[PDB]
């Protein structure tokens, strides 16, 4: 049986998917059945697991994770391999490293030698001058930060805090992933949250440029040079998410809100003339000044999205915050429409209609519920004036349409809890109602037709076992309501 | 010495020989105490110069030279970074001492110069013998802080063209 499965897994490389599923199932069954070959099977698959560096090994990591979660102590009896498994781990991260780490995580949390060896490898990984594979190292370290418990030795954390910060001055693509991944580990500790917030405060103050009634505070020229090395929209989104979590869990936080409030106030008390991009005929593609302005344009409207999200949480039925929100969007589309991106004569609509958004799925879910079906005397007409902004209506759902398309093709998506399916599934349940109802209200409705058509195609292809929950939330009579 | 007086007042007492400095063994307490001492005693520019001279005299002493293998906290200071670099450059030709210095510089943090220490290392490799030059050059990935990546790469390619005896 084990020889058959070893042949099967390679034969899988549709029919290939069925063969891989069959091989994995028979290996899991024989591991759960054939007790005396458990150690030999584990050693053989570990030898095979690190056997296809160039070829995809996703099925390998899946089967290894299944056998490890079935028998947590199998690899413990398979010792002298926890240290060995890191031979060439930082070569081809295609999410393989993340899966391997997640599968072996119980072993690390019950194996101190493995933790020490990975710490030793961490110095070599993070200090790699090249950027071809340094992303895998930082991704693994970020996952490990949540891998170890935050009960409360704390000296371990106090030591490992500064390791990643030592590599903060890195490439923009490399600097990207820590911003997205810091929120996950921030919900696992209190002192670590303070330290991460302080480090991010230093980073943002590196670009804030405080002043009053003057030029736009964001020193956009810092990341101009040809390429860029300091993304700002992702950093600001991480800032707002970490601030929200820190406030919920319960002066840097006073500095955070003041800086956020000031920059939002600075943005509305500014215009394109205040920014470096004043005239329409200013920047052009394949131009040194053009691409610089092109990067600046890409950054600034990305910033506008983040401040929109933050003020919504702060402005609980607050017209003044809504007035700032609505005015902020007027700057966002001012760059768009006419000088969108640059111009883009290709009759194509990247990201539904706009570039990759920066809004948490919870917020856009809640924004539409406030925007549509959010009728009540509690609101102070802020929704109504928001409803007056017709382009705000179009942009309100257009971001989510890109978001669901991200989940449509890829199995994950940007924003907090994006890769959590059960958290996403609840969000998927709530969003669909307003999209369908808005169409039935009786252009804008044509957007909702795309939004629905993509939401079904996702859950039928992603949440196969979760369909009954959606059908219950749609309001085993599956056919009855579907025909309705 | 002013550096010795500041160290005794706060931080690490004056250790003799290779013995450990009389400070807490941690990057937090020892560095904070050293920074407090440096802000207190050598605060005056003349006192700052006196402390720099005392630290240089201690570094020149073989006892503190063996102790360094405090000094680490002082080098971590932003002002002490150029001083530490100058001390290392001075001790390079005069002293596996160069190998130990290269290893210490390996995985180092941000110094006071992003495009000068690389030039100093290149000059030392040009002047230094075969093994010393090879050790210095092999540290370039650590020394390549992205401050002078491309230019140093071109200069190193030219040296390789002229360096057939040390191409590996």
């Amino acid at each position: 049986l084990v020889d058959l499965g070893f042949s099967l897994m390679e034969s899988y490389e549709m029919p290939a998917q069925q063969a891989c599923k069959l091989g994995a199932s028979i290996l899991l069954e024989t591991f759960k059945v054939h007790e005396p070959i458990r150690s030999d099977i584990l050693e053989q698959v570990l030898n095979r697991v690190l056997t296809k560096a160039a070829s995809p090994v996703s099925h390998f990591i899946d089967l290894l994770s299944n056998i490890v979660v079935s028998a947590p102590l199998v690899l413990q009896n398979s010792s002298s391999r926890v240290t060995e498994t890191f031979d060439n781990l930082s070569f081809l991260p295609i999410d393989t490293v993340q899966g391997l780490l997640r599968a072996v995580q119980p072993l690390l949390k019950v194996s101190m030698s493995v933790r020490d060896s990975l710490i030793l490898v961490l110095q070599k990984a993070i200090f790699s001058r090249q950027l071809d594979a340094r992303k895998a190292a930082v991704a693994g370290f970020l996952l490990l930060l949540r891998n170890f418990k935050i009960l409360g030795n704390e000296a371990f954390c106090l030591e490992i805090l500064g390791s990643l910060r030592r590599c903060l001055s890195q490439q923009a693509d490399v600097r990207l992933m820590l911003y997205e991944g810091f929120y996950d580990v921030l919900r696992r500790n209190s002192q670590l949250a303070s330290s991460i917030m302080e480090t991010l405060l230093s980073q943002i103050k590196q670009y804030y440029l405080p002043q009053q009634d003057l030029l736009p505070p964001l020193k956009l020229e810092g990341c101009i040079m040809i390429f860029l090395q300091e993304p700002l929209a992702h950093l600001l989104c991480c800032i707002q998410h970490c601030l929200a979590w820190y406030k919920s869990t319960v002066g840097f936080e006073q500095n955070f809100e003041e800086m956020l409030e000031s920059v939002t106030r600075r943005m509305i008390k500014s215009e394109l003339e205040d920014f470096e991009l004043d005239k329409s005929a200013d920047f052009s593609p394949s131009s040194g000044v053009g691409v610089k302005n092109n990067i600046y344009a890409i950054q600034v409207m990305g910033i506008c999205e983040v401040l929109i999200e933050y003020n919504f949480k702060i402005g609980n039925f607050s017209k003044n915050k809504f007035e700032d929100v609505l005015g902020l969007f007027t700057c966002y589309n001012k760059l768009s429409e006419i000088l969108k991106e640059k111009a883009g004569k290709n009759k194509s609509t990247l990201g539904n209609r706009i570039a990759r958004s920066f809004l948490s799925m919870g917020f856009v879910s809640t924004l539409l519920t406030a925007l549509f079906r959010d009728n009540a005397q509690s609101h102070e007409e802020s929704l109504a004036v928001l409803r007056s902004s017709t382009e705000f209506m179009r942009y309100a759902v257009s971001v989510a349409l890109q978001k669901v398309q991200q989940l449509e093709e890829m199995g994950q998506t940007d924003g907090p809890d994006g890769q959590n399916p059960e958290k996403m599934f609840q969000n998927l349940c709530k969003i669909t109602r307003v999209l369908l109802w808005r169409y039935t209200s009786i252009s804008i409705s044509l957007l909702c037709l795309e939004g629905l058509l993509r939401i079904f195609n996702t859950m039928q292809q992603l949440y196969a076992a979760r369909i009954p929950q959606f059908l219950q939330a749609l309001d085993i009579n599956v056919t009855e309501k579907a025909a309705f | 010495g002013v550096f010795e007086e500041l160290l005794r007042t706060s931080g690490i007492i004056l250790k003799v020989g290779e013995g450990q400095n009389e400070i807490a063994v941690d990057q937090t307490a020892f560095q904070k105490k050293l920074r407090v001492a440096l802000e207190k005693h050598p605060s005056y520019p003349g006192v700052v110069n006196e402390f720099i001279s005392g630290l240089e005299s201690h570094i020149k002493d073989r006892s503190q030279f063996k102790n360094c293998l405090l000094i680490k906290l002082l080098l971590g200071i932003k002002i002490l970074q150029p001083a530490v670099v100058t001390l290392l450059l001075e001790k390079i030709p005069e002293f596996n001492f160069p190998r130990l210095i290269v290893n210490q510089f390996k995985w180092l943090d941000g110094l006071l110069d992003s495009q000068d220490l690389v030039k100093k290392l290149m000059q030392m490799l040009s002047v230094s013998p075969v093994p010393i030059q090879h050790d210095i050059i092999t540290s370039l990935p650590e020394i390549l802080e992205d401050s002078q990546q491309n230019e140093v790469a071109r200069e190193l390619s030219c040296l390789l063209k002229q360096g057939r005896r040390l191409t590996v």
